[PDB]
RNA sequence: GCGAUGAUCACCCAUGGGUGGGUACAAAUGGCAGUCUGACAAGU
């Protein structure tokens, strides 16, 4: 059986010995550990690319639909005319039932055992495909998904406008004092010009 | 025998150093809104303004980008590879192109 | 789920407008959205009645936020013309505020609608 | 003079001056005893 | 102590140098 | 002598002073903490000393119930009489802010009563049998 | 001038100076996130407020086993405006990680600002009722805290604990009788929600009513045993 | 080279002011239709956040600028200041005297209304409709107040 | 192998540090510090 799994670093697919009885054996024999994750280490992995907006839209299509990254992961899963795969989303389950490769999928069944245990020993799956820490990855991806889930018109930023008007005031003050500086220094050659003109820019 | 050139030179150098650090920390704020880990990675304000001018946007991370941003001061401090990894996995807020041009012109102002 | 949060049914709306007239008669109700914000800042508004048919809902949607800040509940009326009529004034008020006064003979009524309003929220 | 003693009122620097303070309280107790 | 001595010494020498650079 | 504007300014002044003070203060807890035990024999031998692995004062103080392995005011001058006086002094200043705020609320309420009575209405002065004063406005829509 | 005393839980302390205070460390130095005052003793410390964060009132109210440690990970459900997720980020430090979840919009924006300030906070603007909608973002939490104001509190915590807690996990909940029943006694309310946690397999070790700081409020602390 | 620095500062400050006008039109377009980009950003900078300014009532917006004279005069029993920050709007500049006072009142109130719309409009077409219609309202009140005279004919 | 071009002139622990103080700059959602009134106005 297959297990499709979502992580902040990619899309991981696992083989298991034919499932529901494998989930049962996991939960009754306490298989949250490295031994069981080496019995089911990896079957088929895919990184998504290094584009933040693209991976944000990718998690949005994970929440809603099925995507082309899922196609290029799901191109050669089947060996015969019947292949089973376990997921935890029911709408995504029926979506990959009505998908073109038409392999049979199980919805959110009792394999919370499977998903919770391979998420517990996902640190053992990290020497498999993702030789890094996924904490800052989940940090950045969660920030991007929140940033999209709230509307976030990118032109309406109050801290930007307040920093901008503050810096406008600072540039006015600095222009005035450097104006006085260059005026008194150029008083060495032209005090009459310095008194008869008043504009810093014209000076 | 004139000496006010020396005097105004002292005064203008003092004011100039003060305005350098103020406008450079303002560059630091204006690009820490887009990438705060740049402000956590490179502490030098002058090289910060130059690095903002080069990395306008944190999306353009290429191997030639590694090369020219390593020609920007160095490789041995790990700044190039570390800032490419941090701008790849950055949580920084995206801004508009007018804000971007504003921040780059401000960093050019700091450099000049 | 629109932004028009709690809006009562017909009989409930009727009875709060009746406490609106009796508090306006006993001078226990203040008038206006800016004045309602003022007594919110004062800490003497006991609860808030607002409209739904204003230009637009937002200038009185600024009030529920401070309501949840200063734990002072609120509800909506469908007609601001009806709200100004229970206020007893020629112009349609869109936001009115029931204040606090310990020597008020209608306080049992206000604490009653307070129970009903909290069960609505 | 100072920075941590640079204060915005000469009355306030008179109260900061302690010899004037004890001089004032001494002569004040004196003349209030003379009054009472 | 000798820091102040060095300061006074350099103050006298810088006074003489200010004199010669002024006149 | 004084008006609603100045007393309202004072009201906001001292309410924000109360808010900062009550944010600064510290209140000891008193709750019905209950522990849920599996077995009735462990109920019968249940002792807070063994359960909290504490001491006597450590179990009477619900704040600092430190473990005995973690066990395993004299820095300030006059500890037994002056620091407690300072804490109790801060507490009394908060209480006095409360009292002056309520007295000032009474001033403001009487002044707004006189102001509204002078302001507007077709009024009928009613006396209530506790010696109290009130005014009944006639029922009329103001234009 | 101000003595610091380390409390029995790792990460929390007590300031004994002119005033007694319950304090924690700071992660953003010189940055009060909601207006509370900070002290320098030097190491920078920030005090907790019970009325603003009942979590501060619980450890002040007496708590046996608090499952939020420095080297741990905690989920926060009902993170309205973050005034407590900042403090739990301070108590877990860099080693720990807190996942704040909140549905509403403007406290969500405050929470994004606070997650910008603090990397220990991970933001989830996704709804708490469906955990599969954000199952990608959070992985195998050690302890969970609930401050949500919904009547299906033990049920939604049962979903989040089944899907997101590790075995032998920690479940700590704030429960409000005025929100769920508002007509019957607080004690039978708390007994009934204990029975609900027992039906949802949470084994409750203790509970504490929050009488001097709030009104008719309870915190419950329990272990999550025997789940896969 | 110093004069080069100066003219570069001046040109950059002019470009910055144009960028600020664009930013204010992007953030609060109805406030740009009502009171002005500069004074709107000044009210924003005083209040801090736009949500805080929407939380603030109308009298707070009217006397947001002269808080010193406000709290002073309320403390020592004098006339409360009546313009604050919004005096530098072109409308109050065009007004005169007690006309300035009444236009300050109605302009603070209308700016509070349309500012609340701008701050709490989750969807917003960014056209300028509410600011334009409220500005026409203030224009009509201004023309009525200017037509109302004081000396007997 | 001298000198007017200038001789000489707060604590604790044993030539080390802590306290205390003074000098310039920067930050504070640190304190001073508290956001006016509210139904009528104008012509007939």
């Amino acid at each position: 059986a297959y297990v499709l799994t979502e992580t902040s670093a990619g899309y991981a697919l696992l083989k298991a010995s034919d499932k529901i009885y494998k989930s049962s054996s996991l939960i009754q024999d306490l298989d949250s550990s490295d031994k069981v994750l080496k019995e089911f280490k990896i079957a088929a992995f895919s990184k998504f690319n290094s584009a933040a907006n693209a991976l944000e839209e990718a998690n949005s299509i994970i929440e809603g639909k099925v995507s082309s990254q899922l196609e290029k992961l799901l191109e050669e899963i089947k060996k015969d005319k019947k292949s089973t795969l376990i997921v935890s989303e029911t709408k995504l389950a029926n979506a990959i039932n009505k998908l073109g490769l038409n392999f049979n999928v199980v919805s959110d069944a009792v394999t919370l055992d499977i998903y919770r245990a391979i998420k517990e020993y996902l640190p053992e799956l990290l020497p498999g495909m993702s030789d890094n820490d996924l904490s800052k990855m989940s940090l950045g991806l969660a920030h991007s998904i929140g940033r999209h889930k709230l509307k976030f018109s990118a032109d309406k930023v109050d801290v930007m406008i307040i920093q901008a008007i503050a810096l406008l005031d600072d540039l006015d003050k600095e222009l005035n004092t450097y104006a006085m500086r260059c005026k008194e220094w150029y008083g060495w050659h032209f005090p009459e010009l310095a008194k008869i003109v008043t504009d810093s820019v014209a000076y | 025998k004139n000496d006010n050139h020396i005097i105004q030179a002292i005064a203008l150098l003092d004011q100039l150093d003060k305005d350098i650090n103020t406008f450079a920390m303002r560059v630091k704020e204006w690009y820490g809104w887009h990438f705060p880990e740049l402000a956590k990675l490179v502490p030098d304000n002058y090289t910060f303004a130059k690095l903002v001018l080069f990395i306008k946007d944190k999306a353009s991370l290429n191997d030639d980008s590694l090369h020219d941003l390593a020609a920007l001061l160095n490789e041995d401090s790990g700044i190039a590879q570390r800032v490419i990894d941090n701008a790849r996995i950055s949580m920084g807020q995206d801004i508009s192109e007018t804000d971007m041009e504003n921040v780059c012109v401000f960093a050019q102002r700091v450099a000049s | 789920n629109p932004k028009a949060f709690p809006l009562a049914d017909a009989a409930l709306t009727q009875q709060i407008l009746d406490v609106v007239q009796q508090a306006a008669n006993l001078r226990q109700l203040k008038k206006g959205a800016n004045e309602a914000t003022k007594t919110l800042n004062r800490g003497i508004s006991e609860f808030i009645i607002m409209a739904a048919d204003c230009e637009p809902i937002e200038i009185l949607l600024h009030l529920p936020l401070l309501c949840e800040d200063k734990n002072v509940p609120y509800v909506f009326v469908p007609s601001r013309v009806a709200l100004g009529r229970a206020c007893g004034v020629s112009r349609p008020v869109i936001a009115a505020s029931i204040t606090t006064n310990d020597a008020s003979a209608i306080k049992t009524q206000i604490y009653a609608v307070k129970d009903k309003i909290e069960t609505l929220l | 003079m100072n920075r941590k003693e640079r204060k915005s009122t000469i009355l306030e620097t008179l109260m900061g001056d302690e010899a004037s303070n004890k001089y004032f309280k001494r002569k004040y107790n004196e003349i209030q005893e003379k009054s009472t | 102590k000798n820091k102040g001595r060095i300061s006074r010494y350099l103050a006298n020498k810088c006074s003489m140098a200010s004199r010669i650079d002024n006149y | 002598t004084q008006d609603s504007n100045y007393v309202r300014t004072l009201r906001q002044i001292e309410l924000k002073k109360l808010e900062k003070g009550a944010k600064q203060l510290m209140f000891k807890s008193s709750g019905n903490h209950t522990i849920f035990v599996d077995s009735r024999e462990k109920m019968n031998e249940f002792t807070p000393e063994k359960f909290f692995n504490t001491t006597s004062e450590m179990v009477n103080r619900s704040e600092n119930r430190l473990t005995k392995d973690q066990l395993a005011n004299a820095s300030s001058i006059m500890p037994k009489e002056s620091l407690d006086k300072k804490k109790l002094k801060k507490f009394k200043q908060v209480k006095q802010h409360l009292q002056r705020e309520t007295q000032l609320k009474q001033v403001q309420q009487r002044m707004d009563a006189q102001r509204e009575l002078l302001k507007k209405g077709s009024k009928k002065k009613i006396v209530d049998s506790s010696g109290k004063i009130s005014f009944k406005w006639k029922k009329q829509r103001k234009r | 001038k101000v003595v610091i005393e380390p409390h029995r839980h790792a990460g929390v302390y007590i300031a004994r100076g002119k005033e007694d205070l319950l304090v924690t460390k700071n992660m953003a130095p010189g940055e009060s996130v909601y207006g509370e005052k900070r002290i320098s003793v030097k190491v920078e410390y920030r005090v907790w407020n019970p009325f603003r964060s009942k979590l501060a009132a619980g450890i002040m109210g007496g708590l046996d086993e608090l499952f939020i440690a420095p080297g741990k990970k905690v989920l926060y459900l009902g993170a309205a405006s973050g005034t407590s997720v900042s403090h739990v980020s301070d108590v877990v430090g860099p080693e720990g990680v807190v996942y704040a979840v909140e549905f509403s919009h403007r406290p969500g924006r405050e929470l994004i600002s606070m997650a910008k300030k603090r990397p220990n906070i991970i933001p989830i603007i996704e709804d708490a009722r469906h955990p599969q909608k954000y199952r990608m973002l959070i992985g195998m939490v050690d302890c969970v805290f609930a401050d949500v104001a919904q009547p299906d509190q033990a049920r939604i915590i049962a979903l989040n604990s089944h899907m997101f807690l590790k075995d032998q996990g920690g479940v700590v909940i704030s429960i409000k009788a005025n929100c769920i029943d508002s007509t019957v006694d607080a004690e039978t309310v708390f007994a009934r929600e204990v029975q609900k946690l027992r039906e949802e397999r949470i084994k409750p070790l203790e509970q504490l009513t929050l009488e001097p700081y709030e009104r008719d409020h309870c915190i419950v602390v329990g272990r999550y045993m025997r789940s896969g | 080279a110093l004069a080069e620095q100066i003219v570069e500062f001046a040109a950059y400050r002019e470009q910055l002011s144009n960028y600020l006008s664009a930013r204010m039109k992007a953030i609060a377009p109805n406030l740009t239709q009502l009171v002005g980009e500069l004074v709107g950003a000044r009210l924003i900078a005083h209040s801090g956040s736009l949500i805080s300014l929407a939380k603030s009532p109308a009298s707070t917006i009217q006397i947001l600028g002269a808080e010193k004279a406000l709290f002073r005069a309320l403390k020592t029993k004098h006339d409360t200041p009546k313009y604050g920050l919004l005096y530098h709007a072109s409308l109050v500049g065009q007004a005169t005297g007690k006309n300035k006072g009444k236009i300050a009142r109605v302009l603070a109130a209308k700016a509070a209304v349309s500012l609340r719309y701008d701050a709490l409009a989750e969807d917003r077409d960014d056209s300028g409709d509410i600011g334009l219609e409220s500005r026409a309202k203030v224009e009509n009140r201004l023309s009525q107040l200017e037509g109302r005279d004081l000396r007997t004919t």
